[PDB]
């Protein structure tokens, strides 16, 4: 199993700056004419020698904050924008978390510090979110990438091994209830040999019961093997060409005149529908140019909904969850088992004490057991949710979620959802609450039962080891910043990252010249006039 | 040059794949192997045009309904096949065989084929049908189902001899240009 498809650093940050963006949005022209190009690239220049001044940019972060249109949304892109244009002083990106760091920490001292970094609706969370990232884009390389990539290639191959309704969605193997085929089809195994006309014959393991489409899947992931997702071509362009004797020249499809219709169904295509036996060559050629579709199950549309009684709670569990039957939770337990050695491997890595921690994680849970200790905060289940909302609930569990943050590869929705289990589980380690179990409990909760205990017992551990060694200084931590900003060649947006910075200053321009005008050390090194010369340049 | 596409229609052991190999190769196959979807090609000059005749050959097997439609698309020229000696598969062409083209193309030209000729006159063919009390098809009864399919020419032929063979697919282009 040679070829493990990592993300190239920029694609990766991308991903990570931007989650609801497709692509990023730094990747485009000004929009400005060539007569003002000159003006206002002088402009965006001085904002960004601007942006080094630790009064200017703490002054900036923290008069949007108190704005009501400045949303969530906004918090998150800006962090984003300011880590882009920070990016090669990491030094000083980091001088920045800490002072915003410090003053999250002050507010929840005085209200609940159970609660603190829970979401990602500040700047300071999302800041720490890309801090994290960069610093362990290495060690996610180096160390997890391969436990990952064994988890993802591992769900793939067991869930391959049965019948996937193209439709519903509905798989015989997973690890949802909700996405789990409760009716047992008839399906048989064939090895195809699979030949790409665009030549040897490769072998292809797929079922009777697989789609045109499904089948075209499983053969492109063999004969593009070791091959990422952007090197691969679009499955659209092919075509899935079946040949027998001296000469084949028959074109499969999912939706043809073969197709079984029968009043307002219409079944797709298989394998088992064109008559198509084990070992028969099937190659990959290109193209060259109501009814209700159903695949396995015909898929179940219910008028379910009744209007409620007047005084009745409802409540989404006890009556509504029913206890999974053991028929369907035995399938699941199947299938969690089949995973075990993948998902021990993945979280033992993620939590290793005895191999090297990366001083990213060490510094920054020195500096919350330092902010802890500053204010007084003795209750170690606060400390310990601090760290948890850090990094494991905040790196750790999206990377499981979706490993489209850091592989070049294609996710199914059944991929997905078994996914998701497994990180819910992840995340029940590092969370202290405890749970007795029964009935409406979730999925997650029943399957990993005899695991979450001993997966509690690593974080707890990781914590605490992590704490024993000698404390990390910042002396110690600025060194691997400075080689940190040095590695990365650049072409991230950082030009345009100040544009759209601007387009915020433009904004909320009146209410940051006063917070600039207010403040005694402010007026005295005359940041506000500064920000009135980048106003005028730009406009 | 102008390619023709040709596909070959019939019952299940007519003779089909036969008179394909018997065409292209000049050699007659034999063993009998029921094909699924085998594709030959032939350049053949007719009325001093040069051909690439596209041959196309079908399975028989009422199992392999489902995938048969798949060669029928963009046709120039159809061969209903039906053996001479078996009377069932002479009435398979109105039954099965000749409805079943029409659906998928309309438009399309039909000829109808007597396949196994030499066997007609056979001392030892006539004698096997003759003690399950059936008659082998005659000329006047082939043409009669011919007119009946709405077929352009109907021609009797034998893959073993090669009699009326290089005629059957020499009609066949004719067919294609008016
Ligand atoms: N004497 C004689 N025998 C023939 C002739 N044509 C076919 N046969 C014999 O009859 C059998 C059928 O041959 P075949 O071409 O495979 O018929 P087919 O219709 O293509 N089979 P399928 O329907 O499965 O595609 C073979 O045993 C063959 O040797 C013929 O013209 N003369
Ligand atoms: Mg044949």
């Amino acid at each position: 199993g040679s070829g493990i498809p990592f993300l190239d650093y920029k694609v990766y940050a991308e991903r990570i700056f931007f989650p609801g963006h497709r692509e990023s949005p730094l990747h485009r022209d000004l929009g400005v004419p060539e007569s003002r190009r000159p003006t206002v690239e002088q402009g965006l220049g001085q904002l960004s020698n601007l942006l080094n001044s630790k009064l200017f940019l703490t002054k900036f972060i923290h008069t949007l904050e108190t704005q009501r249109t400045f949303s969530a949304r906004d918090r998150a892109y800006v962090a984003s924008l300011l880590t882009v244009a920070l990016h090669g002083k990491l030094e000083y990106f980091t001088d920045i978390l800490r002072t915003l760091l410090s003053d999250l920490v002050a507010q929840y001292v005085a209200k609940n510090p159970k609660l603190m970094l829970r979401r990602t609706e500040t700047v300071v969370e999302k800041l720490l979110t890309n801090w994290m990232s960069i610093c362990l884009y290495t060690f996610v390389r180096d160390s997890v990438g391969e436990p990952l990539y064994m988890l993802f290639r591992g769900i793939k191959h067991q869930v391959d091994k049965g019948p996937v309704d193209s439709v519903t969605g509905k798989a015989k193997y997973t690890l949802n209830d909700n996405r789990l085929l409760r009716e047992d089809v008839e399906y048989r195994p064939l090895t195809l040999n699979a030949l790409l006309a665009v030549a040897q014959g490769v072998p292809v393991k797929v079922l009777d019961c697989d789609t045109i489409s499904q089948a075209k899947e499983k053969m492109l992931d063999q004969l593009y093997k070791g091959v990422p997702l952007t090197q691969r071509p679009d499955p659209r362009t092919l075509d899935v060409e079946w040949r027998s004797g001296v000469a084949g020249h028959l074109i499969l499809s999912d939706e043809d005149v073969t197709s079984e219709v029968q009043g307002l169904w219409r079944r797709l295509n298989t394998l088992q529908h064109y008559k198509v036996p084990d070992g028969a060559t099937v190659a990959l050629v290109p193209c060259l140019t109501g009814i209700r579709p159903w695949h396995l199950v015909k898929p179940s549309d219910e008028p379910e909904p009744p209007r409620p009684r007047r005084g009745s709670l409802r409540g989404g569990e006890r009556e509504r969850a029913k206890a999974i039957p053991e028929i369907y939770l035995t399938r699941l337990l199947s299938m969690k088992g089949t995973l075990q050695k993948f998902v021990d491997d993945l979280f033992q890595v993620i939590l290793s004490t005895s191999r090297p921690v990366p001083l990213a994680v060490k510094y920054f849970f020195d500096l919350l057991d330092e902010q802890a200790q500053q204010h007084g905060i003795s209750d170690q289940d606060t400390i310990h949710i601090w760290k948890t909302n850090s990094l494991p609930l905040r790196f750790w569990i999206n990377i499981i979620k979706n490993p489209q943050f850091v592989f070049d590869v294609q996710t199914s929705d059944n991929m997905d959802a078994v996914l998701l289990v497994i990180a819910q589980t992840f995340m029940d380690a590092c969370t202290l609450a405890d749970h007795k179990l029964g009935r409406d409990s979730p999925i997650n909760k029943l399957l990993y039962a005899r695991d979450i205990p001993r997966y509690k017992r690593m974080v707890e551990r990781y914590y605490a080891d992590i704490r024993q060694t000698v404390p990390a200084s910042d002396q110690e931590m600025n060194s691997v910043l400075a080689e940190l900003s040095w590695n990365y060649s650049g072409d991230l947006g950082a030009r345009v990252a100040l544009h759209e910075l601007y387009k915020y200053i433009n904004k909320y321009y009146d209410q940051i010249i006063t917070a600039l005008e207010e403040d005694g050390t402010a007026q005295k090194m005359q940041l506000g006039y500064r920000l009135q010369q980048i106003a005028a340049a730009v406009e | 040059m102008q390619a023709i596409k040709c596909v070959v229609v019939g019952d299940g052991a007519v003779g089909k794949t036969c008179l394909l190999i018997s065409y292209t190769t000049n050699a007659f196959p034999g063993e009998y192997i029921p094909t699924v979807f085998d594709n030959y090609s032939a350049n053949v000059m007719v009325d001093g045009k040069p051909v690439n005749l596209g041959l196309w050959d079908t399975a028989g097997q009422e199992d392999y309904d489902r995938l048969r439609p798949l060669s029928y698309p963009q046709t120039d020229v159809f061969l209903i096949c039906f053996s001479l000696v078996s009377p069932a598969s002479f009435e398979n062409v109105r039954a099965k065989w000749y409805p079943e083209v029409r659906h998928h193309c309309p438009n399309t030209p039909i000829i109808l084929v007597g396949t196994k000729l030499d066997l007609r006159d056979d001392k030892d063919t006539i004698e096997k049908l003759k003690e399950k009390k059936l008659t082998p098809i005659t000329y006047p009864q082939g043409l009669a189902m011919a007119k009946e399919i709405g077929a352009v020419k109907y021609l009797e032929c034998s893959a073993l001899t090669q009699r009326g063979l290089k005629t059957v697919f020499d009609e066949a282009i004719r067919a294609v240009l008016k």
